[PDB]
């Protein structure tokens, strides 16, 4: 329990604070304000868990069942299914996956930050790094269809490397202005990607 | 019961009669005299029975053998069930009987319609109501025999099709030369012939026509136009209104056009010049010769390399694929399956289409189908005959889920697979495989269809060797937009493109756009109701435009189906994200509601009537009401309903409104049979079969469903509403997949079909579906009855309602009384006002267990009903003065407070009272009292309407010396009276409550308290584990109460008439929670809580408790073996917590009792008070430290301090002569035996040694303490009667003589004495004397545990029993054991010691019930029949030779029970595991409260030292010269010094254990 | 041995060496599992002859008593309950418990009751085996001349 509690106080250095942002006509607006919404409700759950975790390990609390069976499966070293909320590949360590929940509530930081000022157009975004990016998509589709007064079913998409998407890798293939090569590369970072909806 | 049989079977009839009558003279001669022995003393009574048995035996084979014959005769009969062919052949002469078993012989034919005089029958007719009239009428005169007219049906209904067939198509010729097509005459072609005959015969026209075009660029563009002009014509003709029946014989035809039109497009694209090509041979192809003079094998279906003959069975109307092109890849694969010999196997995620495309296949081979459900009850007889029903037969299998089969199971068929399969490549080339070790006949025509969804439920997989019989296809995306389309143009709208176009990517938005939720559906079924309710409500639009062609709003229509399907689904957050989906996909979107006030006004009144709050839409109950609208919308255009929610969102009200209100409409009843699901087991809920012979029972839903179908007294008419008042899980909610699916039908295993009715609609009330499958949420309709549709409000007005009508005790007094504490406690409920805000602040709060707001709300209002009640009894009181207004308004309104209080803060600890306390007096303007101090909790509300401190209710009482430490005895203090006050309220209305706090808290001596206050309820213990089953509720009722008859049903009432029996159940949430989130026990409980009663499972007959209430205690869900209850649970059930006393309560409640006890030695009277304050803080630092997390038996309750001051008071009552040292030393001695034996590692029992020593020297200074305290501490009472300490070496000698006589009588086995076995020997000895003491002994094997506890035994006069565990000990052996000891414990009224190991437990039950046996001190339920009686005689036997005469029953059971407690003594032998110790505090709290635990442990390093010592001591060991060496290895601590050469080796031997052990 | 003895023997060697050694004194072979296994003890106890029982993995408790070595001195004679009926305990009687699987775990209450001999195989005696096998394969004249003077020797030494 010493090393347990030396490792818990180690990870939630990156994990401080995220705001909750509520009824506007924009798809986007409210897609990221769910979104924001969910994240701090996880983010509070976690912050809660270590909180409780950290006191019954040092301090004067009894351990409960539900805290007994977190400390278990922490110090066993996998992801409680209580966390695993959005999608996980493959059941990833908990080292991991605490790096990839602080990426996604940084991203979410800066979300709300650009919200709190349209300009949430001309922000850029990482799709990895959000919870359901199916729904992001068609959110953005959505807000097209808004703007323009067009038809959702004919509504295709031109890919450029007026939507920023980052964090897009390929696999064994290189871009170079828009033309495919393949490569022996095992896989590449595409910079920025433009998403046109034509 | 049949005349034919004594025709028919001569023989037999003769034989039946003989044994009849010897079996008549045999049972009179046994009624004669019922004694078991007379009936064994009748001659040859054994030989007249195996002679009867034979005869029996020799008859049931004859008649199985002459049955088996009947259905060789007749195949189709193998579906038909014993009991009803035999009354099928006992009614052959009249035939009002068979038409009701067609729809097992036939796919359609519902009946079949007869001559009046009934001897011949002239056609069939479908479950529609179409009909086929046969070419030749078949007479049942001139075939008399049932198999061969029945076979002359089959042939003439063949041939009557082929022939309808052949002139459908030479009708259909002309309309496909034709290049116009005159609508009269092809309405009235349609009218003529029968629907599969008009579609076969658009299919044989069509493959005709490209076949002659293809053998002539231009004619297939020809061909093409023809197809285009007909689908024309089609459109034509639906569009306007037509009868029902050619509406979908026209919507079937133009599926069927349309995808004819596709094909013949896709093969234009293409160059397609010869009829050779794949791109047409991988099509449907249909051939049809005139010549052939065999009607039957007219047609030919064919597919790419697969030829085939059409089934030429009637199928009725079905409904009509929509040829996507994934069913055609689909139908290319099944037909290369089939033509390969292999049976097809689809799989994929729920609702792709897998098993209505098999279906539709088999309609479209015109091969009988039959669906199964397959589900883990399937037994291999039973699927072996169902297997050889299809196979005598030719019914295609369509075996659905396939994957929960038991896979052990699956292996097993796969056998019967491989064995069919082999027969059918055998017959492609008196073709026979065998079945069941029986050969039986094969159809050719035979296809098994499995249809399994991987990873749904985490099912069983397939064994590899099964999986090679199956030719696996996976279908998982199929095209929605073309599905759409097609149905839209089918059911008629002029943009159907357009509004498929439009509708699709909305459901793929709106799949991903929403919140994700468990009980969310956007799949094909979802899409595929929205289409039909968008074609209902486009017929409607159309009659109401009409009743007054032209252009109807048709995405108006489309938006309205699509909001009354979706919005009940959605929670209060996604309405507006649909809405916004619906605008921007629909621009010109509008929206319709209203149109519903006969409905709406009829709700009205119901409501009004039932004590309900009415909303009209913006009003208080808007949001309820439309919901229950929302309901009957989804009741009315739907089949399976379920209503999710938090407990408590009015569900259960809205469908009973909604049923009443449905019945004052329409006139017709509405019976609703409420089942709870897992309040029974699975095979209760759904049936059993018998293993030994294959006889079929029914479940309680099976049940009901039979009763409804078979509709004996008038059932059909009225409307049947079933419900499934549980949690669902997909154990039990994946047998109705196929009942809630479109197939409208339940599968049995032993192949009995049960269809559903339309009056029956199949609803769930649950609380949320996070643990059902995909599979089950996507075939019903949701309605979400989401938190805040029921307000606090609407709760109020109810209540107020129910308070002002609806009296208490059911103009009257109690009436005037309950209207003016109304109005006077109005202000108070309505909007903010108080209650919400102390609610809401509640919620803020935390408490020990889950808070809703229902529990607390039912928590007020039963405390108001009593404070009427208090009112009511003070009326009475003073009858010359009866209540005056304003006192009775100063009075209510400090109830009012005083009950919300012990409502909200019931639950929570003393601070968290205060803190509520101080936020009320904050918060509201009400009299309170005036202490800065003092909480609002400490104060009582007087008759009076003042304020009247507990403190000056509590007395300081001193109890008497005689009772101490008695169980019933308790001191009154705050706490105690505090609760007492609040349980007699609970318990004045008859309700339910829950006692949860740390164990040995008191809740049961409070809980006791308060019913030895009442003389009108008895209470009967119950003790719950972790393997607990409501059958111990079942067998409770059945010992402690009757079931009689009564006109409204039956009830249940206790035997002692004009009481009430109470149960109490000690660890209420301690059973298990299964793998889905539930415990059978606590729904069981619910269930009869709610309604009042459960389902007696002997006949499905629901039962209503008349006299019976329930209490229970419990440790706080947050202990290592509690979990948390349900809501739906706690919802009905009160929490009260009781806490430990702590010092400044402990003090006193110690204090009178050391005072009481203190009185026999008149000097020592000045020592009570600091003895008391010295044992406080002794129980308060072995709290602190030693904690349950060090190890699960570390619980320290005042039940210690009891068993203290009981050890203390049973030590000094002769002594009579007492100093200060000595009573040091007994209080000494008495912590010692309480708080070290159950410690494991030594340094925690020095401590606690330790600890004795600084609390006797810092409480009693200038004392002799060498005296007091020495090192051996021990007493006995074997040297002297007086129970004085003794020396520890007179001991030793003693107990070697005891052990030199013992040798002789019992066991010659030589112990050892040392002084670890001196304790152990003095520990049980102590632990024996005193009445109902149970040990628990833990320590390695071989340390002497039971043979020390053998001696013990012997030397106290205690008969030892031993289990005798031997091989195949069951439970019935078990029962009998327990039976013969606890009748020589209670009946001989002996001294038994039990004796049992953890390796003699074999089984749950026998855990259970030395559960049972350890705490109530009785077993229920285990004595039985006659075998009860022979207990009852010895009892009163016993009785007799004691001396007191009893009667009756149930006075010599509790003697009986009482002599068991003094008596029976029970000790546990154990191992130290971790995981045995807490798996043992879990499945069991007896061993671990009720039992003393005692740690032996393994032996020390001393003891051995000990042992070897004496062992050695007998030869020459002393060397002389010995030199100690200057290492001197040091194992066993305080060694001699210096040590001798048998020292040292003894030491050695003690290392060489050591070092055995690293 | 003092407490009758478990033996794991995985080769089968070990029971063939109790039959042989134990052959003048008549051992009824028997297992757990039969049906004539009670009634075998019986024999054994009333007759006063060793018995071996195999496969001790289905133990059964019924032969606790006798493993514990609980005796009713009835005078001279020597009396033993077991079960439900009591059985003159000759002082003659040994039982062995074999084993074919070394890989078994037992309960403490067996484990305590009896002595364990495990029939392990080794590096000297795999080394002599195999040697011995390849002088029989390869050189019979001398393997057997071998054979043959051992025997003699080891007698010669029985003659000293
Ligand atoms: N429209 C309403 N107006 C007033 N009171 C209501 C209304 N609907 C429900 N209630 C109250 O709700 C209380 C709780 O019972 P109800 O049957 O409504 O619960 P439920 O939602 O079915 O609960 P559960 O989910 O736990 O089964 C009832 O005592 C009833 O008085
Ligand atoms: N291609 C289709 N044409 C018409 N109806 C379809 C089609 N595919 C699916 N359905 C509808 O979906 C349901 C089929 O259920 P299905 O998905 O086969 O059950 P399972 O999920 O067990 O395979 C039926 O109600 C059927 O009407
Ligand atoms: N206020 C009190 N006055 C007297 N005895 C008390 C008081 N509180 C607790 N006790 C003692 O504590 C014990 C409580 O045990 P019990 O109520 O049986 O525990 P549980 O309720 O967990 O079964 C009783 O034996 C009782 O003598
Ligand atoms: N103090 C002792 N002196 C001598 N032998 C002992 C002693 N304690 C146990 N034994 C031996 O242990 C055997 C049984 O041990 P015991 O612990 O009583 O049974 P179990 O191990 O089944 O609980 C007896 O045969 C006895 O010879
Ligand atoms: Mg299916
Ligand atoms: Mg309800």
């Amino acid at each position: 329990h010493t090393t347990a509690s030396n490792w818990l106080h180690l990870i939630p250095q990156t994990l401080s604070h995220l705001k909750r942002t509520e009824n506007i006509k924009d798809p986007l607006f409210r897609f990221f304000e769910r979104e924001v919404k969910m994240g701090a409700k996880l983010l509070q759950d976690v912050r809660q868990d270590l909180a409780d975790v950290v006191q019954v390990c040092e301090g004067k609390k009894k351990q409960t069942n539900y805290l007994r069976t977190l400390i278990n499966e922490l110090v066993k070293g996998i992801l409680p299914r209580s966390w695993s909320h959005y999608t996980v590949p493959a059941g990833m360590t908990v080292i991991q996956w605490v790096s990839d929940f602080s990426e996604r509530i940084k991203q979410l930081q800066n979300i709300s930050l650009a919200a709190a000022s349209k300009e949430l157009k001309n922000i850029h975004v990482c799709l990895g790094g959000l919870f359901v990016p199916e729904a992001y998509i068609t959110a953005t589709r959505q807000y097209v269809a808004q703007a323009n007064s067009w038809s959702l079913e004919e509504l295709c998409l031109e890919v450029n490397v007026s939507f920023g998407v980052t964090g897009l890798k390929l696999q064994g293939a290189t871009c170079n202005n828009n033309k495919l090569s393949l490569s022996n590369a095992i896989s590449t970072a595409l910079p920025l990607t433009q998403l046109r909806w034509v | 019961g049949s005349a034919d049989i004594k025709h028919l079977l001569p023989v037999e009839t003769q034989r039946f009669q003989s044994i009849s009558t010897e079996f008549l003279a045999l049972m009179k001669k046994v009624s004669k005299s019922p004694l078991v022995m007379d009936v064994l003393n009748i001659q040859g009574v054994q030989r007249s029975l195996e002679r009867l048995a034979d005869l029996l035996g020799k008859i049931q084979k004859a008649l199985g053998e002459y049955l088996e014959r009947e259905r060789s005769s007749f195949p189709r009969f193998y579906f038909v069930g014993d009991e009803d062919l035999l009354e099928i052949i006992g009614n052959s002469k009249n035939v009002a009987k068979l038409q009701k078993h067609f729809k097992k012989m036939f796919a359609g034919v519902s009946s079949i319609i007869l001559n009046e005089d009934n001897s011949v029958v002239l056609g069939i007719s479908s479950r529609e109501g179409e009909e086929v009239m046969f070419k030749t009428p078949v007479s049942i005169t001139e075939h008399p025999k049932i198999n061969e007219w029945l076979t002359l049906v089959e042939k003439e209904m063949r041939v009557t099709l082929a022939k309808l067939l052949a002139e459908s198509v030479t009708e259909v010729e002309i309309f496909g030369k034709a290049t116009s097509i005159d609508p009269n005459t092809y309405i009235t072609w349609i009218d003529k012939y029968q629907a599969q005959l008009v579609v076969l015969s658009a299919q044989i026209a069509w493959s005709e026509n490209v076949e002659t075009a293809l053998s002539s660029a231009a004619p297939l563009h020809s061909v093409l136009s023809n197809v285009e002009v007909t689908l024309n014509v089609l459109a034509d003709s639906v569009l306007m209104e037509q009868p029902p029946l050619r509406r979908r014989k026209l919507e079937h035809l133009i599926t069927e056009l349309v995808h004819q039109r596709d094909v013949t497009r896709s093969l234009i694209k293409s160059k397609i010049d010869n009829a050779k090509s794949f791109e047409w041979l991988s099509q449907m192809r249909f051939y049809f010769d005139p010549k052939q003079t065999d009607v039957l094998q007219q047609l030919s279906i064919q597919m790419a390399n697969a030829k085939f003959n059409y089934g030429f069975e009637y199928l009725g109307v079905q409904d009509k694929l929509v040829q996507t092109p994934l069913t055609d890849r689909c139908y290319l694969t099944m037909t290369q399956a089939l033509e390969a010999r292999l049976g097809g196997s689809p799989f994929g995620p729920a609702g792709t289409g897998k098993t209505e495309s098999v279906k539709a296949l088999g309609h479209q081979l015109g091969r009988f189908v039959l669906v199964f459900n397959c589900d883990e009850t399937f037994d291999f007889q039973a699927m072996g005959r169902i297997f050889v029903g299809l196979c005598q037969v030719g019914a295609w299998g369509c075996f659905d889920e396939f994957n929960r089969l038991e896979e052990r199971m699956l292996s097993a068929v796969s056998q019967q697979v491989q064995c069919i399969q082999e027969a059918l490549r055998e017959h492609s080339n008196p073709i026979t495989c065998e079945l069941l070790n029986k050969q039986v006949k094969v159809s050719p025509d035979m296809a098994i269809f499995i249809t399994m969804n991987p990873g749904y439920a985490g099912r069983s997989n397939l064994p590899d060797n099964l999986k090679k019989l199956f030719r696996s296809l996976a279908m998982t995306k199929p095209d929605r937009q073309l599905i759409a389309q097609v149905m839209l143009y089918s059911q008629g709208f002029r943009t159907a493109e357009v509004l498929a176009n439009k509708i699709v990517p909305f459901f793929k938005l709106c799949d991903e756009q929403l919140s994700s939720q468990s009980h969310y559906d956007f799949g094909l079924r979802a899409l595929k109701s929205v289409l039909v309710s968008a074609g209902n409500v486009k017929r409607e639009r159309i009659q109401k435009i009409k009743r007054e062609a032209e252009n109807l709003p048709e995405q108006e229509i489309l938006i309205q189906s699509v909001c009354e399907t979706m919005v009940p689904k959605l929670v209060a957050e996604d309405i507006p994200l649909l809405f916004s989906l619906l605008s921007d996909v629909f621009p010109g979107v509008q929206y319709h509601r209203g149109e519903m006030t006969a409905l709406r006004e009829e709700l009205k009144k119901v409501c009004q009537e039932m004590y309900l709050t009415y909303g009209d839409g913006e009003e208080v109950g808007g949001m309820w009401v439309e919901k229950v609208l929302q309901l009957y919308q989804i009741t009315q255009i739907n089949h399976g309903l379920m209503m999710v929610g938090p407990s408590g969102s009015g569900k259960s009200m809205a469908w009973r409104v909604l049923l009443k209100a449905l019945e004052r409409l329409e006139g017709v009843e509405g019976v609703a049979h409420i089942i709870d699901p897992k309040a029974i087991s699975k095979d209760h809920l759904y049936g059993t079969l018998d293993p030994n012979t294959r006889e079929w029972t029914d479940g309680l839903f099976t049940h009901v469903l039979r009763k409804i179908i078979d509709s004996v007294r008038g059932e059909l008419q009225k409307r049947q509403w079933i419900v499934f008042d549980g949690d669902v899980d997909p154990e039990w909610v994946e047998n109705l997949n196929s009942v809630l699916d479109d197939n409208k039908l339940l599968t049995l295993p032993n192949g009995e079909r049960l269809s559903l009715p339309p009056n029956v609609r199949i609803m769930f009330e649950v609380q949320d579906l996070k643990y059902a499958t995909l599979a089950t949420v996507s075939r019903c309709g949701m309605v979400w009855f989401s938190e805040d549709v029921l307000s606090t409000d609407m709760i109020f007005n109810n209540f107020l309602a129910r308070l002002r009508s609806i009296p208490l005790d059911e103009a009257s007094p109690m009436l005037q009384i309950q209207r003016d504490a109304a109005t006077i406690m109005q202000p108070y409920f309505t909007s903010n006002g108080l209650v919400t805000k102390a609610l809401e602040h509640a919620f803020q709060l935390e408490h020990i267990m889950d808070l809703t707001r229902l529990r607390c709300l039912g928590s007020l209002f039963s405390m108001l009903h009593q404070a009427c009640r208090n009112v009511a009894q003070y009326n009475a009181n003073h009858p010359d003065f009866p209540m005056q207004i304003e006192q009775l308004e100063r009075y209510i309104q400090r109830y009012l407070v005083y009950a919300i209080l012990w409502s909200l803060s019931g639950d929570s600890r003393l601070k968290m009272r205060a803190e509520l306390g101080e936020y009320i007096r904050r918060i509201t303007t009400v009299p309170l009292p005036t202490a800065p101090n003092i909480p609002i909790i400490d104060y009582e509300v007087s008759i009076s309407g003042e304020w009247s401190p507990w403190q000056a209710k509590v007395p300081q009482i001193e109890v008497e010396t005689h009772k101490v430490a008695a169980p019933d005895v308790v001191v009154p203090t705050l706490d105690t009276v505090r609760h007492e006050a609040l349980l007699y309220t609970w318990l004045a209305e008859h309700k339910p409550l829950v006692l949860c706090g740390p164990p040995g808290s008191g809740k049961t001596m409070t809980l006791f308290s308060a019913l030895r206050a009442l003389p009108d309820m008895e209470v009967v213990g119950l003790n719950f584990s972790s393997a607990t089953t409501p059958e111990l509720l079942l067998k409770t009722f059945d010992h402690y109460c009757e079931y009689r008859r009564t006109p409204n049903g039956v009830v249940l009432a206790p035997v002692q008439l004009g009481k009430w029996l109470v149960l109490f159940c000690d660890e209420i949430n301690l059973p298990d929670m299964d793998k889905y989130g539930t415990q059978r026990v606590i729904s069981f409980i619910r269930q009869m809580v709610e309604h009042g009663g459960f389902y007696r499972t002997s006949d499905q007959t629901w039962v209503k408790l008349e006299r019976i209430q329930f209490v229970g205690a419990c440790n706080p869900p947050t202990d290592p073996g509690r979990k948390p209850l349900s809501h739906r649970f706690l919802r009905h059930v009160p929490v009260v917590y009781v806490d430990y006393p702590g010092p400044a309560s402990l003090t006193q409640i110690y204090g009178t009792f050391n005072r009481a006890m203190l009185r026999l030695i008149p000097s020592l009277r000045t020592y009570a008070e600091p003895l008391t304050a010295a044992m406080v803080e002794f129980y308060t630092m072995s709290q602190e430290r030693f904690t349950q997390d060090t190890q699960p038996h570390y619980i320290y309750s005042p039940r210690e301090m009891t068993r203290w001051v009981r050890g203390i008071f049973e030590a000094l009552r002769p002594l009579e002569t007492l100093p200060v040292e000595g009573l040091i030393r007994i209080w000494a001695h008495e912590a010692l035996r309480l708080f070290q034996d159950r410690l494991v590692e030594d340094e925690e029992r020095r401590w606690t040694d330790e600890n004795i020593d600084t609390v006797a020297l810092k409480h009693f200074p200038n004392i002799d303490r060498e005296k007091a305290m020495s090192r051996p501490i021990l007493y006995s009472n074997w040297l002297s009667k007086d129970y004085i300490p003794v020396d520890q070496e007179e001991l030793r000698d003693y107990v070697k003589a005891r052990l030199k006589v013992f040798y002789e009588e019992e066991l010659d086995v030589p112990l050892v004495l040392f002084n670890e076995v001196l304790d152990h020997v003095l520990r049980i000895d102590r632990i024996f004397r005193q009445p109902q003491g149970h040990l628990l002994l833990i320590g390695v094997s071989g340390a002497g545990k039971t043979t020390l506890s053998r001696f013990v035994a012997w030397m106290n006069g205690l008969s030892v029993y031993q289990i005798k565990v031997h091989r195949k000990y069951t439970g019935e052996d078990f029962d009998e054991d327990l039976r013969t000891v606890l009748r020589r414990s209670g009946c001989k009224n002996e001294k038994i010691a039990f004796i049992m190991d953890e390796s003699n437990v074999l089984d749950s039950g026998f855990l259970e019930r030395m559960n049972t046996l350890l705490a109530n001190g009785e077993v229920p339920g285990l004595f039985e029949g006659d075998e009860y009686a022979t207990l009852m005689t010895q009892c009163k036997e016993g009785a007799q030779k004691e001396g007191l005469m009893l009667d009756s029953h149930e006075e010599l059971y509790k003697w009986f029970t009482s002599q068991v407690i003094r008596n029976l003594h029970v000790v546990f032998t154990m191992n130290p595991s971790s995981e045995g110790l807490k798996d043992r505090a879990a499945t069991s709290p007896a061993l671990f409260n009720r039992c003393v635990l005692n740690w032996f442990g393994d032996w020390s390093t001393e003891a051995l030292y000990q042992v070897g010592k004496e062992f050695t001591s007998k030869m020459d060991l002393e060397k002389p010269n010995y030199i100690v060496p200057d290492y001197m290895p040091v194992v066993y601590d305080k060694l001699p010094q210096p040590p001798s050469h048998r020292e040292a080796i003894v030491n050695s031997c003690v290392f060489v254990h050591q070092t055995l052990h690293q | 041995f003092n407490r009758y003895p478990l033996i794991i023997d995985p080769s089968g060697q070990a029971t063939e060496f109790i039959m042989n050694e134990y052959k003048d004194r008549k051992i009824t072979r028997t297992s757990f599992l039969d049906d004539a296994f009670r009634k075998n003890l019986e024999s054994a106890l009333r007759f006063g002859n060793p018995l071996l029982v195999q496969d001790v993995e289905s133990y059964d408790p019924v032969l606790n008593p006798v493993l514990n070595r609980e005796v009713r001195r009835t005078g001279g004679r020597v009396l033993i309950t077991l079960g439900d009926q009591d059985i003159d305990l000759s002082p003659s009687f040994v039982i062995f418990l074999s084993t074919r699987d070394p890989t078994v775990e037992f309960p403490p209450d067996l484990c305590s009751r009896v002595t364990f001999v495990n029939f392990t195989v080794t590096r000297s005696s795999l080394q002599s085996q195999c040697l011995n096998e390849v002088l029989k394969a390869e050189r019979p004249d001398v393997d057997e001349k071998r054979s043959d003077l051992l025997k003699l020797q080891g007698e010669f030494q029985l003659r000293l």
